[PDB]
This record gives C-alpha cells, structure tokens and sequence, in this order.
C-alpha cells in the first residue's frame, strides 16, 4: 500500500511514484473531490469501482475527478489505460480532516523503458560502426575536368567513396561499363559534413558530371572477386535475419 | 428462507451469461 | 488449484502462471473489483459463469473486471479466447480482508 | 460409461478419448459450468437433451457450456457434428463436490495424423539438405565477352550452375538450341551470397548476355541421357506424392 | 436497518 507524500506547502496535494506492483492509498473526506490526472498523452481506456454508487466519476481527457456519494464509501478503483493500470484503495475518512485535493504521479517505469530502447539502438549502431578487418583500395586515377574532381577516392571492397572538399559542389557519378556506356548507380552521402558520396558498387571506371564538365575516374587495382556479402548487410558483424518466417 | 436456500435458488435460476 | 502469489510491495496484487490443466483459485471479498489481465493480441470469444447473478462482469478488449453481486457467491468463471481458455474458482471471503485487486498471468 | 480421467494438477479438468460406441459419464454439480471442448473445424448441426429445462445450454462455434438449472437433473445430452455424434450422460452430483470444469476429448486418428506430418516435414528438409549421390560435370568452355563471365560453371545432371564473383553483375542466361536459336529457361538464384544462378536444364550450349555484351558457354561433356527424375523433386531422397486424391 | 447493513446492500447492488 503506497501512502503518498504530501507537498511541503499543503497537506491536500500528495505525490507518489507509479508502481505496477502496489496500490495507492487514497483518503477521501466527505464533501470534497480528489483531482487525479494521468501522464501526458495517456489514453484512458476503462475504470471499475468497488461501489459504482458510493463514489462519483467525472473525466474529461486526462483529468479524473471522484467524490463520495454515500455513507461508508470504502472501496477501490482500477483505472486501466493503454500503457498501465492505476490501482487505488479508497478509504472514506470519518472526521473530515486531512483531505486530498490533488493526487500526482511521478513515473519512473516509462523512463526505464525509454532508456532500454536507446541501449538497443546504441548496440546496433556499435555493431555497424565496429568496422574491422577492412582492406582499402587507393589506386585511383582521373582525367578530364579537374575542377569537379574529388580530393580523395577509395573503396573498401563493397562500396566506392569519393571525397569532395567543402567549397566544392557535389556532382553526379555514373557507372561506366566495358563498352563505355554510362548508367545510374545508387549513392548515399556520408561523412560529418556530407562531403563523401558512397556509391554501392566497385567498378573499374566511373564518370563524374556537373553541368557541361566531365571527369573520368579509373580503378587501377580492380578486384573482380571482391568480398562476398554473406550477411545481408554492409558489415560482416551484423546479420539480416528473416522475421516474417513464412 | 435461510441464506443457503436462497443461494441454491439463485444458482438454479442463473443463466450462463448475464445479458 | 494454483493460488496466485502476491507482490512484495502489497498483497492486493497477485500473479499466476498459465496452465491449461489447472484452475486458479480467486479469493473475492465484498465491495472490490478484480482486474483480470489477459495476454496481448488475444481476442475474447465467450465466457460462462457458474452464476451470472453472483458476479458482475465487465470487459473492454482484454481487460476483465469481476465483482460479487450476491451473498454466498461461490462459483466458477470460464473465459475462453482464441489462444487458450482460462479457469477461475471464484470463492467469496466473508471477512472483507486480503482481497485481490489485480490478477496477472504468466505464460511458459 | 467411459469415466473421464482427472488432471494431475487438479481433479476438476478431465480428459477422455472419443469413442463412437460408448457414452461418457459426467459428474456435474450445482452452480458450475462445464466446458465441453470440441475438435477444431467441426460443424455443430444440432443437439438433444432428454430433459431440456434441466440444463442450460450455450454454444459458440466449438465451445459448449452447460450448467444445471433444475433439481434432480439426471438426463442425457446428445450433440451431433458433421463427422460424429457426441453422447453424454448428464448425472447430477448431489454434494456439490468434485465438479468437472472441462471435459477435453482426445482423438486417436487426428493425433496420429498430426504427429506424422511433422516427422515427414523434418525428414524431407533433412533429405533436401542431404545432397549426396550426385556426379558433377566440370567440362565447360567459354568464348566471347569475358568481362561478364562466371568464375565457375558446372552441372549435377539436373541443373546447371554458374557462379559469379561478388563484384560482378548477374547477367541474363539463355538456352541455345541445335540451330543456334536462343530461348528462355527458368533460373533460381542460390548460394550464401546469391552468387550462383542455377538453371533448371542441362544443355550442350548456353548464352550469357548483359547489356550489349555476349558470352557463350559450351558443355564439352554433354550427356544426352542424364539421370531420370522418378521422384518428382530435385533430389532422389524426397518423393512428391499425390495428396489431392480425387 | 443499521448503516453497515445499508453499506452491504449498496455493495451488492452497485455495478
């Protein structure tokens, strides 16, 4: 039984942490209403009294009001919502002293849940950014319009990265096949300042274009074999597993 | 009518679902 | 006859593990409502009291409330859903002490 | 008289097996509802008491609930389904003790049918992954545009496999007939990294095309006969059987 | 009808 703690200004406002394993003691004197609210954005679902007729129930939104309607109103109240279920113990007080005008909750369970998901996200991001056992190809050459050129080009065996300076526009990058024809290759823009374009393919030749200026980039150490993608992700330390089963 | 007798009458009368 | 086991902060909240081959003894006092809490994703099909008049029944989704409405209300509540069927032995306790505000289930 | 067998945890729940040539004896008391458990997928047609007003009958799909409603309710309840007729001997116990909360029916034939299919599924999966008793043809030649070539081509007498490297685009593969005409052939993509195109035929000649580049694959050990497919599956250790009957 | 008896009646009647 959770006895709430009164505020230091007045005894009629009390506080208690929510606990899904313990009920809160509410002491109601005759002729007053105990104002109760729920945490912001909480969907009120249903409520149940021990005596529907001994107490009243007024609710609009998240604000809940009760009041004793009958002599000797000693029952409970179970207010169920979408995330939790408040269990009260209502004990009508005979001598009309030490009333409650407001019950307020401080919720540690929601924080304990919100923190775990951050831990899971951090774990997966750590797995992805744990990049280890990587080999880097730097044998890249270029010819053409050097005013749209990257300051660095390399590949890690799976993706090719073109690094552009801060004052440079990011151009379009095209895949060149053996006959010399260009074709679209998907890209993602990475880096702290979005200065790297990472294309999702390793190729012997690339075409860069910005307006009427073209730069050709050649991979001089092209490895046809590559590193096979056994895991279904971009790293060998994370696995894409079937969830649908089916 | 003792309470047990009324309880038995209630048990016989009752339906499976109220409503 | 699995009697539910209370929490360590209060006895008014009990817990029980589900078992399709055993009933759960429910101890009801006068003037309280019992929040019986079902598993998520579970759809209610049908329930059948031992006496519809000995208890009040309310259900919203998977929440269940039962509350004695007559004296000597010793019956059984069998609620059947898609995944499983629950069994309760409702037994009214005359002393108005040691109620069970919430019954929470566990599943192996 | 087939007395049901009480559960080891509680005596209230009792299990007895269906038998067409016998009636099941039930020991019901006042104020308790007995849950009669039906098989999945049955069809309730009708039911019949020898004394309707003695008991209260509620049904919902395959869930039958019965409670006594009158004094000395000694009668029978016959429920007929699409597949069988259930026979009960509703004997009213007099002390209000040892009720029957549920009466679950065990069906032998459905037990046997449901248990055998899981064993069959496990054995079939193990037999596909077994993969023994296969001869591998590796006498494959190629000539054309080598930049779209596979790193390995072979066949096991049923399918032909072309293995491509990680950095290579998977091309399109065509069936070449005796006169040099190309036609479609079904393919499935296998391997840990989807790097093998398995085509569902063994042929003396194949054509590989990607864009405007063409490559010719030659089977220099073409066996006209091959291994006959007597089982209806891809392996000799699994058999395809006619379930549909009809 | 003592007040406690009326309280028990209210407990049994209400929903």
């Amino acid at each position: 039984l959770d006895v709430p703690s009164s505020s230091r200004y007045d005894h009629r406002i009390r506080y208690v942490t929510y606990n899904p394993a313990d009920v809160v003691q509410v002491d109601t004197v005759l002729g007053v209403a105990t104002h109760i609210m729920l945490e912001e954005g909480e969907q009120y679902l249903t409520h149940a009294f021990g005596d529907s007729e001994a107490y009243a129930f007024a609710r609009k939104g998240r604000h809940i009001f009760i009041k004793p309607q009958a002599e000797l109103a000693n029952t409970n109240l179970i207010v169920v919502t979408d995330r939790r279920s408040y269990k009260f113990r209502l004990q009508m007080r005979n001598d009309r002293n030490g009333a409650m005008y407001e019950l307020a909750f401080r919720y540690p369970d929601t924080q304990a849940r919100q923190t775990r998901e951050a831990n899971a996200r951090a774990a997966v991001e750590a797995a992805f950014e744990q990049r280890v056992g990587a080999y880097y190809n730097l044998k890249y050459m270029m010819s053409g319009d050097k005013d749209i050129a990257p300051v660095n080009a390399w590949d890690d065996g799976r993706f090719t990265y073109f690094k552009f300076s801060a004052n440079a526009d990011l151009p379009s990058i095209y895949f060149v096949d053996a006959e010399g024809n260009e074709s679209l290759v998907p890209r993602t823009t990475v880096g702290s300042s979005n200065n790297i374009i990472a294309v999702h393919k390793v190729n012997p030749k690339w075409m860069i274009r910005l307006g009427n200026r073209a730069l050709a980039i050649f991979n001089e150490a092209y490895d046809p074999n590559g590193v096979p993608n056994d895991t279904g992700t971009a790293s060998p330390a994370v696995r894409r597993v079937n969830k649908g089963g089916n | 009518k003792t309470p047990y007798e009324l309880a038995r009458e209630r048990m016989l009368r009752s339906g499976l679902t109220a409503g």
